C-alpha cells in the first residue's frame, strides 16, 4: 500500500527538492529502504526498486554496463506510466540528467550501443540541442593542431 | 639615414638585426616588419650571433634593452614561435598594435606546429594570451572566439573563465562583445548546431549569474537572452518567471507582459513534461500561470 | 513603394478594430501580416512588443467554427506558404517573434 502513496500520489521528496550539491537527501532515502523489510524484498518493489537500482548505480559508484543498460530498459516502462501522474514525472526527468551526467563521471564507454542508450533514455530542451551544438566544435579542435 | 642606409649589407646578420630595430624606433613599425619577413633569422642565420647580443641571449647584461628578450629566444627549442612573440610584445609596448597583430598571428601557426617540436605549456598560455588582448583592443570580437575555443590544450579553462568574465562583467566591453557573439550562435541556430561547445556555455552561463543579486530586469534580460540563443528556451522561461515573484515593486501592466511570454512558450511545447517551469523544486503548472495572469 | 515600415501601420490600425471576429482574420495573416513582414527580419522587437502580439492572438483569432478550420486547411494546401496545422502555426509565429527580440538585445 506504501508503494502506492509515493509513485500514485506524490513522487518522492528525496529527488525533486534533494540538495545536488551533496545529495543529503538523497541518500535518506537509500538507507530507509535498510530499514523497512530485506528479508522479503522481491515481493513488493516493482516501483520502490527502480529506485534502488537508480540509487546504487549513483551514489555508490555501481557503474557496470550491464548494471546501467538493466535500470535504462526498466526505466522506459516505468516513465510510460507516471510521466502523467503529477510529481512523479518531474523525478524521472531529475534521474535522467544524473544517469546522463554520471557516464562521463567515469569514462564514457563511447561504444555506437551506448551512444544509443543516451538517447533512449528521456532529454530535455537544452539536452537534445547541445549534443549536436558540441559534436561538430570537436571536429575542429581536432583539425586546429598542425 | 647616415649608416643604416648607406651600409645595408643585404642578408649579413649584422646589418640585419642593426637596421630592424632603428627602424622601429623611428616609428617605422610596417618597414620593420619587413625586414623579418627577409628572414626569419633562428633558422637563416642559426643561433649563432654577436658577442653583445650574446649577453642579451643570457642573462649577462644589466642595462636598458627590451631588445634583450627578443635575443632570449633563440636559446628555447620552440625558437620560430618564441621570437614572433617577442616581436609582437616589442610592437604593442612601443603602441602599433597592428604590426603586433601580424606578428602573434605567425607565432600562433608556428605554436601549433611546433606540437612534434617540444614546446613548453607554459609557454603557450602566455602566447595566446597576448594574442586575445589585440583582438580585443581593436574589437575584433569573432577571432577572440575561434582562438580560446579551439585552443583548449593552448590553455587552461580557468584562464578562460578569467577572460570572458573580464569582457562580461565590464561595461566598457559587454554590449560590444554580447552582440559579437550572440550573432555566430543565431546563425549556427539555423543549422542544427551550437556555434559553442556546452564547456563554454557554462562558464558563460556562470558569468552572467554574478550580476543577478536583487533580481534587476536588466540582469535578468541578458541571461534571458543568453537561454533564448542556445536553445534552451523552457529555461529561458524560468529566468522570466523570476522578474516576476522576486520584485512586489512591479505595476500590474510590467507583471502581466511576462506572463504572456512563460504562458506562450509553454503552450508552444506540446509534450508532457515541457508543459511546466520549476519554480526552486516546485512545479508550477501553464494552468496555474494562466490563472496568474487572470487573477491580475 | 517600398514603404514597407509604414505598410504595417496602416494593416494593424484596420485589424484593431473589434468588428472583426475571426474569419476576417483567417484572411489578412495568410495574405498579408505572416509571409511579407514576419516572415522577414528586419524589425527590432523586445519583451513587451512581442507580449503584446501575444495578446492579439490569444484573444481574437482562431477557428471556434468547425467549417472555418476545415476550409482554411484547404486553401493552404493549395497555396502554401504557411504552415498547414494551425496549432504549428502557433509555433512557427513564436519563434519569428523571438528572432526579432534576441537581436534587439544582443
Amino acid at each position: 500500500l506504501a508503494e502506492m502513496a509515493i509513485v500514485t500520489s506524490l513522487g518522492p521528496r528525496l529527488l525533486l527538492s534533494n540538495n545536488p550539491v551533496q545529495n543529503n537527501e538523497l541518500k535518506t532515502l537509500r538507507e530507509i529502504l535498510n530499514e523497512f523489510p530485506d528479508s522479503e524484498r522481491d515481493k513488493w518493489s516493482v516501483s520502490i526498486n527502480v529506485f534502488e537500482v537508480y540509487l546504487k548505480l549513483v551514489l555508490d559508484n555501481v557503474e557496470t554496463q550491464e548494471t546501467i543498460d538493466s535500470l535504462i530498459s526498466g526505466m522506459k516502462i516505468f516513465y510510460d506510466q507516471y510521466k502523467h501522474c503529477r510529481e512523479v514525472a518531474a523525478c524521472c526527468n531529475v534521474m535522467s540528467q544524473e544517469i546522463v551526467s554520471k557516464i562521463l563521471e567515469k569514462n564514457n564507454p563511447s561504444i555506437g550501443d551506448s551512444k544509443a542508450k543516451l538517447l533512449e533514455l528521456p532529454l530535455g530542451q537544452p539536452e537534445k540541442a547541445y549534443l549536436r551544438g558540441e559534436f561538430a566544435q570537436d571536429l575542429m579542435k581536432c583539425t586546429y593542431k598542425i | 639615414e647616415n649608416v643604416e642606409c648607406p651600409f645595408y649589407l643585404r642578408h649579413n646578420e649584422v646589418q640585419e638585426f642593426m637596421f630592424a630595430m632603428t627602424l622601429f624606433s623611428c616609428g617605422n613599425f610596417d618597414q620593420s616588419y619587413e625586414i623579418f619577413q627577409l628572414h626569419d633569422y633562428p633558422e637563416a642565420i642559426n643561433d649563432k650571433l654577436p658577442t653583445f647580443l650574446e649577453d642579451l641571449k643570457s642573462e649577462n647584461y644589466h642595462g636598458d634593452s627590451i631588445w634583450k628578450d627578443l635575443l632570449c629566444t633563440f636559446t628555447v627549442p620552440y625558437r620560430h614561435s618564441a621570437f614572433y612573440y617577442q616581436l609582437s610584445l616589442l610592437f604593442d609596448r612601443n603602441n602599433s598594435q597592428e604590426f603586433a597583430l601580424k606578428c602573434i598571428s605567425k607565432s600562433a601557426e608556428y605554436s601549433l606546429k611546433e606540437i612534434q617540436i617540444e614546446e613548453l605549456q607554459d609557454f603557450k598560455e602566455k602566447q595566446h594570451i597576448h594574442y586575445l588582448n589585440l583582438l580585443i583592443h581593436f574589437r575584433m570580437f569573432e577571432e577572440v572566439l575561434d582562438v580560446l575555443r579551439l585552443g583548449h590544450e593552448c590553455l587552461s579553462d580557468t584562464v578562460r573563465t578569467n577572460f570572458l568574465q573580464l569582457l562580461l562583467q565590464e561595461d566598457i566591453y559587454s554590449r560590444d562583445f554580447f552582440s559579437t557573439l550572440l550573432r555566430l550562435c543565431n546563425a549556427h541556430s539555423d543549422n542544427g548546431e551550437l556555434y559553442l561547445r556546452t564547456v563554454d556555455i557554462k562558464i558563460v552561463d556562470s558569468i552572467l549569474s554574478q550580476n543577478l543579486r536583487s533580481g534587476d530586469w536588466e540582469c535578468f534580460k541578458k541571461l534571458y537572452c543568453f537561454r533564448m540563443l542556445n536553445k534552451s528556451e523552457r529555461a529561458a522561461a524560468e529566468v522570466l518567471y523570476q522578474y516576476i515573484l522576486m520584485q512586489a515593486d512591479l505595476d500590474v501592466i510590467r507583471k502581466r507582459k511576462c506572463y504572456l511570454m512563460v504562458i506562450n512558450v509553454l503552450s508552444s511545447f506540446d509534450s508532457a513534461y515541457d508543459q511546466w517551469i520549476l519554480n526552486g523544486s516546485k512545479v508550477v503548472t501553464l494552468t496555474d500561470l494562466r490563472d496568474e495572469l487572470r487573477g491580475l | 513603394r517600398e514603404d514597407w515600415g509604414q505598410a504595417l501601420r496602416l494593416l494593424l490600425l484596420l485589424i484593431e478594430f473589434p468588428y472583426l471576429p475571426k474569419h476576417y482574420l483567417v484572411l489578412l495573416v495568410a495574405k498579408f501580416l505572416y509571409p511579407i513582414f514576419l516572415l522577414d527580419d528586419k524589425k527590432l522587437m523586445d519583451e513587451d512588443s512581442v507580449a503584446t502580439v501575444i495578446e492579439v492572438i490569444e484573444t481574437k483569432w482562431d477557428d471556434a467554427d468547425e467549417k472555418s478550420s476545415n476550409l482554411y486547411e484547404t486553401i493552404i494546401e493549395a497555396d502554401k506558404s504557411l504552415p498547414s496545422s494551425m496549432a504549428t502555426l502557433l509555433k512557427n509565429l513564436r519563434k519569428k517573434l523571438n528572432f526579432k527580440l534576441c537581436q534587439a538585445f544582443m
